[PDB]
């Protein structure tokens, strides 16, 4: 039943993102209610989740693959569409597996811009 | 096969016409975009003119006591497509036809279609390029011919559309009553306590010299007629939006339907073939056949 | 696809654009090297200020002729386009090398210089009846010429 | 937005109509008797299968002590034969049904739609949307 609850849901949130798509065209962004900007926000990290890294392209990629399991999947996009990952960086979703990578990679950014960040300062 | 392809070529031009209404919705997009703005930063300059004209008269006997020209100013859009707006205009005009009643129409919509329902109403028009913005100069030219239209007019009416929200639009009057009784209504309500919001304004006002009121009376009168144009011009890109989204849809429903038609006619015209191809390979091999067998039968 | 109507507007994609379909308009079958120069000359923005009337005849100048020897500008100590046995070298080498890449450079910005300075010029002069159709029958020789 | 009585109603009818598992007889007429009569006025579209949930499946009167009906009680499926005998506007069973279904109204706007409509927190959102998918699938 969760897996069934969860993925209609991601399809429902996939349709609104749609037609907000299409309002902010319309409009602009900042036009929209707070909730559909909210809405706005988790689905464009829903799109960059659902893309993953095959271990085929291991070698021609370069990237290490990924086997998500079936229940880690589920877990994973229910917290993200109550709300819980709102403060983890967009780019964090962009071609991982699981939500133990997402994190690993929001921490390297973090890190990453911090360095920068403090190597600026310095000059 | 020319049937087939006559669906081809009927879904053809659906294909452009869809390409360029959506061209289109592009096109006034911007020009709503832009003129969104409106929506933010109306509905304070006209407070004063308010209580100069805000008179909420009965509608029969402002009209049935005319013994001078009723000029009236709707306002209609140059480009069709809109919508609803000049419709309801025209029969909020219908509504009002009178013996006195004299038309100046704006847009090329409203010179066109008054000319032809009231001739000997209709005097002539002012047609506006869509190409600055609506500013006073404008309105002033707008007033300035009405004057002239009728100077011994009882009053002069501005019908426009205002834009209450992104779907809605309705229509809305203003009603400019010449100097002779604005004057006279001006002198009542400083001399009685009848008209008491306007007291204090109406002492204002008479304290001052003529030529003072009569620009104050003029100035005010341009920019109702400046508020109605940037309205109305804001109510028709909004139209427009919505109006040309319908006809993206039923251009689309006619796609769907004329392939359909399409991809049913290929399907009949191969099995139409066939069938008639293989019903004449029946023919010659019914009509021939096999003659006497000449050979060793005993010798089996 | 907006260009039907409301006066599209010539961004840097549409300026390169237009050129790379006026530049596959061609007759006859053009030789590696002449194709391979005149894209890269309208992919980093050469023709930009180049009329589109005019790109077929900056094709044909670029690759029949030589500006710079013209004028006695030219620096470039091999890249020249009349040394048709480049062609195996570009093959060999991309355009985009320190070998070839700083000449090529140079010599296009010269062509493209001189080419604008002098003819692009005086077509933009022309006014009289037999020049415009002079003019004319010459762009039309260097459609099918290249 | 004008929304007039047939509106509502008809709104309400097509939220019924979704089922997955074929209804008894009473529960089903019950129901649309409920809707026809306007007692689901009230309920808002996105709960009325929760509400007929506890119509069937659930009795609030008795939950909260102010049912009086001596023979009209939704858990007696007996009743099913005797409602189609007579009719549900016979006087027979016209009464009690009336009453049982004011009853239900009252103690479901009082107690479930008035704790429904005061939900803002992310779980409850959760759980609440889960009630709903469960109530869907069940009558
Ligand atoms: O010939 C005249 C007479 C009167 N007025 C004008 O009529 C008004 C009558 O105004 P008031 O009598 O109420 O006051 P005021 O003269 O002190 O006012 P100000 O000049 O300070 O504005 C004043 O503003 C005066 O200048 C003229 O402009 N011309």
């Amino acid at each position: 039943v969760d897996h069934y609850n969860v993925a209609q849901d991601v399809v429902q949130m996939l349709t609104k993102y749609r037609e907000l798509q299409d309002i902010i065209a319309v409009l602009g962004i900042d036009e929209l209610s707070e909730e559909d900007k909210l809405i706005v926000d988790r689905a464009r990290k829903l799109v960059k989740f659902l893309s993953q890294p095959f271990q085929v392209a291991e070698v021609f990629t370069g990237m290490t693959g990924h086997y998500v399991q079936l229940d880690d999947t589920i877990d994973s996009f229910s917290g993200l569409l109550m709300g819980t990952y709102d403060q983890v960086p967009e780019m964090a979703f962009y071609m991982v597996g699981g939500i133990n990578s997402v994190l690993e990679k929001a921490k390297k950014m973090a890190e990453e811009a911090a360095e920068l960040e403090k190597m600026r300062r310095a000059r | 096969s020319g049937k087939l392809r006559l669906y081809k070529e009927k879904l053809e031009g659906y294909n452009r016409f869809y390409s360029i209404v959506k061209t289109i919705k592009m096109v006034t997009l911007a020009k709503y975009r832009a003129a969104q703005g409106r929506i933010r930063t109306r509905d304070f300059s006209l407070r004063y003119t308010e209580l100069a004209f805000s008179k909420p008269q009965a509608s029969r006997d402002a009209v049935v006591a005319a013994k001078n020209a009723l000029v009236y100013i709707p306002i209609t859009t140059n480009r069709g497509s809109c919508g609803a707006l000049n419709s309801n205009i025209v029969r909020c005009i219908d509504s009002v036809v009178s013996s006195k009643m004299v038309l100046m129409p704006v847009g090329k919509r409203g010179i066109d279609s008054f000319s032809k329902l009231y001739p000997d109403e209709f005097r002539y028009g002012i047609i506006n390029d869509m190409k600055e913005s609506m500013h006073f100069g404008y309105a002033t030219f707008v007033i300035e011919n009405a004057y002239e239209v009728s100077k011994d007019a009882d009053r002069y009416q501005v019908i426009f559309n205002r834009f209450v929200s992104a779907g809605v639009q309705r229509n809305a009057v203003y009603n400019i009553p010449s100097y002779e009784k604005w004057k006279e209504d001006l002198a009542d309500a400083a001399s009685s306590d009848n008209q008491k919001n306007r007291y204090l304004f109406a002492n204002a006002l008479q304290n001052e010299e003529e030529q003072l009121i009569r620009d104050f009376f003029d100035f005010h009168a341009a920019l109702a007629v400046l508020n109605a144009v940037g309205e109305n011009e804001l109510s028709e890109q909004a139209a427009r939006l919505v109006a040309v989204e319908g006809q993206l849809t039923n251009i689309s429903s006619l796609q769907q339907r004329t392939s359909s038609l399409y991809n049913k006619t290929r399907q009949f015209g191969i099995t139409a073939a066939l069938i008639e191809i293989l019903s004449a390979m029946s023919s010659l091999e019914g009509n021939a056949m096999k003659g006497v067998r000449r050979n060793k039968f005993w010798e089996g | 696809a907006d260009s039907v109507g409301g006066q599209q507007v010539q961004t840097i994609p549409m300026i390169r654009g237009a050129r790379f379909v006026a530049l596959f308009n061609q007759k006859q079958p053009s030789y590696f090297m002449n194709a391979i120069v005149s894209l890269y000359a309208c992919l980093n923005g050469y023709l930009d200020d180049v009329k589109v009337q005019y790109v077929k005849f900056y094709e044909y100048l670029l690759v029949h002729r030589d500006l710079g020897i013209m004028y006695g500008t030219a620096k470039n100590k091999f890249f020249y386009m009349y040394v048709q046995e480049l062609n195996y070298l570009i093959r060999f080498f991309t355009l985009n090398s320190p070998i070839l890449h700083g000449e090529l450079e140079e010599m296009l910005k010269q062509h493209t210089h001189l080419f604008l300075q002098h003819y692009q010029s005086k077509m933009n002069a022309i006014k009289s009846e037999k020049d415009v159709k002079a003019l004319k029958n010459l762009l039309y020789s260097c459609k099918r010429a290249v």
